[PDB]
RNA sequence: GUCUACGGCCAUACCACCCUGAACGCGCCCGAUCUCGUCUGAUCUCGGAAGCUAAGCAGGGUCGGGCCUGGUUAGUACUUGGAUGGGAGACCGCCUGGGAAUACCGGGUGCUGUAGGCU
RNA sequence: GCGGACUUAGCUCAGUUGGGAGAGCGCCAGACUGAAGAUCUGGAGGUCCUGUGUUCGAUCCACAGAGUUCGCACCA
RNA sequence: GUUCGUUAAAGA
RNA sequence: GUUUCCGUAGUGUAGUGGUUAUCACGUUCGCCUAACACGCGAAAGGUCCCCGGUUCGAAACCGGGCGGAAACACCA
RNA sequence: GGGGAGUUUGACUGGGGCGGUACACCUGUCAAACGGUAACGCAGGUGUCCUAAGGCGAGCUCAGGGAGGACAGAAACCUCCCGUGGAGCAGAAGGGCAAAAGCUCGCUUGAUCUUGAUUUUCAGUACGAAUACAGACCGUGAAAGCGGGGCCUCACGAUCCUUCUGACCUUUUGGGUUUUAAGCAGGAGGUGUCAGAAAAGUUACCACAGGGAUAACUGGCUUGUGGCGGCCAAGCGUUCAUAGCGACGUCGCUUUUUGAUCCUUCGAUGUCGGCUCUUCCUAUCAUUGUGAAGCAGAAUUCGCCAAGCGUUGGAUUGUUC
RNA sequence: CUGUUUAAUUAAAACAAAGCAUCGCGAAGGCCCGCGGCGGGUGUUGACGCGAUGUGAUUUCUGCCCAGUGCUCUGAAUGUCAAAGUGAAGAAAUUCAAUGAAGCGCGGGUAAACGGCGGGAGUAACUAUGACUCUCUUAAGGUAGCCAAAUGCCUCGUCAU
RNA sequence: AAAUGGAUGGCGCUGGAGCGUCGGGCCCAUACCCGGCCGUCGCCGGCCUACGCCGCGACGAGUAGGAGGGCCGCUGCGGU
RNA sequence: UAUAGGGGCGAAAGACUAAUCGAACCAUCUAGUAGCUGGUUCCCUCCGAAGUUUCCCUCAGGAUAGCUGGCGCUCUCGCCCACGCAGUUUUAUCCGGUAAAGCGAAUGAUUAGAGGUCUUGGGGCCGAAACGAUCUCAACCUAUUCUCAAACUUUAAAUGGGUAAGAAGCCCGGCUCGCUGGCGUGGAGCCGGGGUGGAAUGCGAGUGCCUAGUGGGCCACUUUUGGUAAGCAGAACUGGC
């Protein structure tokens, strides 16, 4: 689908509709020495083999695209998330379309 | 190993073993679900009824006892 | 060709040729008039029709064989252009076939028990007219003998009736010769137009 | 296995019958819906917002809540276990009044007027609604003509 | 006996054709400088008032088409409950109750609220 | 998900310490020849995968993306 | 210091 | 019988990421050759199996038939 | 790194396997005029698409057809008229829609944040979806009002763990500062067997507990199929329908074939064929008595009473055939 | 060929066999046992030996393919690649960067290694069959031989005895 | 037209012991009415083991299952 | 004499290893576990089912709900009128889309004849040729006519479903509201008072806790799905086993 760069959405800090820079949410690299990561390393270390189950039967091909909304106004810097339904292709912020144009394939 | 899947046979006879009961009685009906602006009306109206109904209804009771 | 002992009196809902069938072959009968097709109304006075008694299904191949036998007896009796036969019944119900052995048990059990469209039959109500033959006044016995020869070929028990009406129209033969000349009925080919009195006056001005 | 979604059997029920396809009349809106009013439910295909469900069509309920452009109705719905009073939010276009309660209030007002007349004039009025009585020994008239003889007709095909 | 503005009932009030319309009123009409928007004052806005009921509109008519209502169809097709009723079956008949529709024929075609003006 | 490689003429390849197009096989038109092959001359055909940024100027600089391939690791 | 295939019976 | 795949000039095919009739052969015409084969320049030959639906537009996307090609039809 | 060790080989199924998903969600019918209501029932779908195809306001009316207008032809563009959904509304259908929910134009993200209630499957649990509200910030419009996604009916996901966002939040263990870690609330990563285990095959060397809930023999219901009859007769029979036949239709019988179901049998009914041996039926091959022929005789054919008696020896194949 | 085999359902077309070959190993080694040791079998042994394999006397033969799965060789020439080590940021936990042993890939070899060996149409003075020729395709396209075989569904193939 | 020899149950039945329409009687089931007895339940009586004694009325079937009673029974323990 | 159990040995049959070998024997864990067969011990009295919804790697099982039993509690009657309930009817009020019927009514099929002249396509005549005139045919239109539709419908049954048939209901007067707003306007709540004889029939009602079994069904009239049909498979109401 297509979303624009800027969007004037309600941010919870100042309590008004302010414009938001919309970026794609990166999944994020996992951090070492988390609770479940230390528990999984302690449980995995030793002659036990694979302890917790590993997922194999993947069936969904798409992911829910979520948007990082940042407040454009200075010294607010409020960030939050907005979820969209599942889509295969996702344009970032450009290539708007028009009706009266010739096709010219 | 095919079995009988779904039926509603011998069900109304089980229903009428106990005489299917209407709720049939709620004196001073339940109040939740009604409009919150109407509730903001009604609660303040009830507590000011508790506050200021005394003297005017008392004088009206005196007046109606004097008349009839 | 399965026998007509396995396709008989009505048991299923009517399943006609429509958007949902899409696999029915062509019916056996295509034409319905065999006699003088361009005949007028005043040419053949009387008519005899064939009334069903049993609520049954009649097959298109039986209708084919019966119209061939009736046409042959009519052209032997009163010759060409001496009669007008019309098969009132039209086939629309489509039967289904669940064929097997396609001498082994190893093809399919009752796994998918839905039938392919085999043939076309026609559901007949009690009292519904199968065939109607209009002829001259002197051909009274020949229509009776033709429908008698068709009776042995149609299944079930059915009767015959020489109609009180003047041919295929719904008007009486007694009132026909007294009423088509004065006011109302005008011949329209083999059919008869009935004009009411609630018309525009220009039709009455064009008449008379 | 019937895939029980929402309105899976409503090819005819939520449709406008004949010579009625178009905009809604305004007398459907211009009505007085207060609390305690006994109302009926009749689905409309024009407004696709607040139709209740395919189960509540033709049923009769009691109004408990009224809002800007809808209403709240409690309906006794029968299920497998027992009948239940259920709180539904239905728009105004799907709801009409019920004339049975209005006829009962007319009968109550007539009974009150007859009771006031009874207290005034000392007349026992029999204000209970008795059912259809058996016919009394009335008297017939056959003057001028003999009773017409009828016999069944022969069978003619 | 009417019209205009807003309507409620949504074809008893739509469509085709032909006549009538005195006084208000409705309109067609006379032109773009400002408000206005178009290729075009054709549409929408702006200040009218030289004519006209030709048209819109209001009435009447058509052995008019449709709509509604009433007979016929018809106690007929169907149908709740019943039988050690018939029939090989297909179905059909009877007791008790309820009871539909088309061709055919006849009749109508607007009723009203609020506010305002003409005989 | 990480790291890395190849995207160019109809086809196969070349080309940074960047001033931008070449070789061969294909094609066309001539010459040579009694005629073909080889040979010689002269033209045609590159959207250099796409977009953005540096630069006076990006096929060769950097980033992102799109097809193909090579390993690597797997608590959703 | 490359390639040129088929050319009937005879020809009195 | 069940499940997949195919149907395009006289032949085998390419080609849809919906919008040509594409390639070699087969035939015809003309040139060179004493004359053939070969070679060259063209021309002709299409219902893209048939009928419907989708769209501005179908052979293509889909459905129903037809004619074919593969795999299975096992345990008693 | 099957040299060795442990574990698994989904479920539905007219026996199992193969085929398919009827395993999750929709449309119409089955569905018997409230609603619910089955099958490996029927016909069709879905795991997407849309920064507009959302919301508002304004303007216009669609598909088709008639008549015209150079090149313009059946289809290029313009105008006049008729035009009730016969077009379009993203896709499979159903419902609904005309100064519109359709087409075009102008702004805008209400596809925003937050707490409750109700409907839907339902056990009146959850998820998903939806409805009426309430409180903020808003968009559009002159205002009325409308909008917290798609005109409605589906288009989607639990615990635990990870990641991200928020409070100038809490705890980081005897007291302070900082980093880190844990928690609170809500978005995502996914359980398609779709209320969710992480999973290949063979056993004719097989074993155990059970089942006729469940097949392979017979027997039982049915006769599609096989076999054997009848009905009307267009025709074959040189002429001539019925001496013998009989197309097209149609009504039956049998379990000598095969098919369908699973009713009995799984703590066993020993499963093909042959040899030998006894009885029975007639739908009669012959013999006894008969009728009809296109019966000259002979030899045949068609029927009736009729099962009393016969109905072979062999080459082949395990053969039934 | 002699021999052996399912004692208590098989005696064989099964196993073994001499012959033909192939591969590993020069002893700090090849193939193995062992929970353990520089402990043991081969080994009181040294390529005419030991260990593991396919086929199975004699005669005549050993067709063609490394595309795939294996096996083997080579170059830190080059991608990827874990501990340990080096450097930088900080108060440190921690983070980042290059450095890159085996293996995989890149390159070569090998089929008496596992294995594999094609379907189309037109063509000769009767018809047929059809060497020849065009074309898709693979890594190679079944060669010498043999046959309805113990191997052929149709099939009780056809002909002769 | 079907295989063992057999089925309106058989025997037989023709002025019916067949067929269709019916009249008057006759026979019975644990069905119905009256009555005797037991038990359960409901209501109630009495200052005669009150956990006993009477009174009236209606009903008693039942696998899985659930309750109440047993002055049914066996073994042992303390009172008696 | 040596090789001892996942080991040994095997001219290889998975054959032999003390009558047992595709993993010997004895003891222990161990009374291993089993949703799977079989059995489960005295009497009488009273009440008394189900094979169904949903969920589960669920289909021989389990959880939940339903059906059932036991234990009670709160009341009501016995001394012109009571509280309330119903597998029921009636009086009013709505709801539906099946049976039927229709398609000279929308959609889909489908039959035959008649009339008309706009139009192109195929034959023939007047004849250099000409919408210059005309015969014939096709298509179209008009008014008819034949037969239907589980996934068609203008109309529309019978049967069936909901609601009301009063003291919790009417009427009058007055306060409060931060809801709403021309208005003491509207709407809700609160307070006081007046009259209870408001369809038929039958019945004395409400309510709390705990829990077994059940989760394989079958048959019959009527309405039906698939199949040729079945003592076949699958549904609806009621009744029985
Ligand atoms: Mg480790
Ligand atoms: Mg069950
Ligand atoms: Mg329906
Ligand atoms: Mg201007
Ligand atoms: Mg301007
Ligand atoms: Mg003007
Ligand atoms: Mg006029
Ligand atoms: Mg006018
Ligand atoms: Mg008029
Ligand atoms: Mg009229
Ligand atoms: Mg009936
Ligand atoms: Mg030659
Ligand atoms: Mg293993
Ligand atoms: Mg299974
Ligand atoms: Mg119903
Ligand atoms: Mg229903
Ligand atoms: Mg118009
Ligand atoms: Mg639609
Ligand atoms: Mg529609
Ligand atoms: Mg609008
Ligand atoms: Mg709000
Ligand atoms: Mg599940
Ligand atoms: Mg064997
Ligand atoms: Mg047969
Ligand atoms: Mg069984
Ligand atoms: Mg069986
Ligand atoms: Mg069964
Ligand atoms: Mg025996
Ligand atoms: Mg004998
Ligand atoms: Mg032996
Ligand atoms: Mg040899
Ligand atoms: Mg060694
Ligand atoms: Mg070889
Ligand atoms: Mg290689
Ligand atoms: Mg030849
Ligand atoms: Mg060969
Ligand atoms: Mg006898
Ligand atoms: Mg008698
Ligand atoms: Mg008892
Ligand atoms: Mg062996
Ligand atoms: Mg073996
Ligand atoms: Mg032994
Ligand atoms: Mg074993
Ligand atoms: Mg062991
Ligand atoms: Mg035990
Ligand atoms: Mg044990
Ligand atoms: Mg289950
Ligand atoms: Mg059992
Ligand atoms: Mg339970
Ligand atoms: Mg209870
Ligand atoms: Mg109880
Ligand atoms: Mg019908
Ligand atoms: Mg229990
Ligand atoms: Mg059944
Ligand atoms: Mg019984
Ligand atoms: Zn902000």
């Amino acid at each position: 689908v297509n979303v624009p760069k800027t969007r004037r959405t309600f941010c919870k800090k100042c309590g008004k509709h302010q414009p938001h820079k919309v970026t794609q949410y990166k999944k994020g690299k996992d951090s070492l020495y988390a609770q479940g990561k230390r528990r999984y390393d302690r449980k995995q270390s030793g002659y036990g083999g694979q302890t917790k189950p590993i997922f194999r039967k993947k069936a969904k091909t798409t992911k829910k695209i979520v948007l990082r909304l940042e407040c454009v106004e200075p010294n607010c810097r409020s960030k939050r998330m907005l979820a969209i339904k599942r889509c295969k292709h996702f344009e970032l912020g450009g290539d708007k379309k028009r009706k009266g144009q010739v096709i010219q394939f | 190993a095919k079995s009988k899947n779904h039926t509603t046979h011998n069900q109304s006879r089980k229903w009428h073993r106990n005489g299917i009961k209407k709720p049939r009685s709620q004196r001073y009906e339940s109040l939740k679900g009604v409009d919150p602006k109407f509730l903001r009306n009604m609660r303040f109206a009830k507590k000011h009824n508790k506050k200021g109904l005394k003297k005017m209804q008392a004088n009206n009771a005196k007046a109606m006892s004097a008349r009839a | 060709r399965r026998p007509a002992r396995c396709y008989r009196y009505c048991k299923n809902k009517p399943y006609p040729k429509s958007r949902f069938c899409r696999g029915v072959p062509d019916a056996k009968i295509r034409i319905f008039d065999l006699g003088r097709k361009k005949a007028k109304v005043d040419e053949f006075p009387l008519c005899g029709h064939m009334v069903s008694d049993e609520y049954e299904q009649l097959s298109s191949e039986a209708l084919e064989a019966a119209r061939i036998c009736a046409n042959k007896y009519m052209v032997k009796s009163c010759g060409k252009d001496g009669f007008h036969i019309r098969v009132r019944l039209h086939p629309f119900h489509v039967i289904r076939i669940n064929k097997m052995l396609s001498a082994d048990r190893l093809q399919t059990g009752m796994r998918g028990a839905f039938g392919k469209p085999q043939g076309t039959v026609a559901r007949v109500h009690i009292g519904q007219v199968i065939m109607s033959i209009r002829t001259k006044l002197q051909n009274k016995e020949h229509v009776i003998e033709a429908l008698r020869r068709a009776k042995f070929k149609f299944p079930g028990r059915q009767k015959i009736h020489i109609s009180k009406k003047w041919g295929f129209t719904k008007f009486n033969a007694d009132e026909f010769e007294d009423m088509v000349a004065e006011k109302r009925l005008i011949p329209d080919g083999c059919g008869v137009k009935y004009i009411p009195n609630r018309g525009p006056l220009d039709k009455w001005r064009a008449l008379h | 296995t019937n895939t029980k979604g929402k309105r899976r059997g409503t090819r005819y029920m939520f449709s406008r019958p004949f010579r009625k396809h178009g905009v809604v009349p305004l007398a459907t809106y211009m009505r007085i819906y207060k609390k305690g009013d006994i109302v009926d439910i009749k689905g409309m295909g024009t407004v696709q917002k607040g139709m209740p469900h395919k189960c509540y069509h033709g049923k009769t309920g009691r109004v408990y809540n009224v809002t800007q452009h809808a209403v709240g109705i409690v309906v006794n719905k029968q299920v497998k276990g027992k009948i239940l009073a259920k709180r539904i939010n239905v728009r105004i276009e799907h709801i009409k009044h019920s004339k049975s309660r209005d006829s009962f209030l007319k009968r109550v007002k007539e009974n009150d007027q007859k009771k006031k007349e009874a207290k005034e004039k000392g007349t026992w009025v029999q204000l209970k609604r008795q059912p259809a009585p058996p016919r009394e020994a009335h008297f017939v008239r056959t003057n001028g003509k003999e009773p017409e003889l009828l016999e069944p007709i022969p069978y003619e095909f």
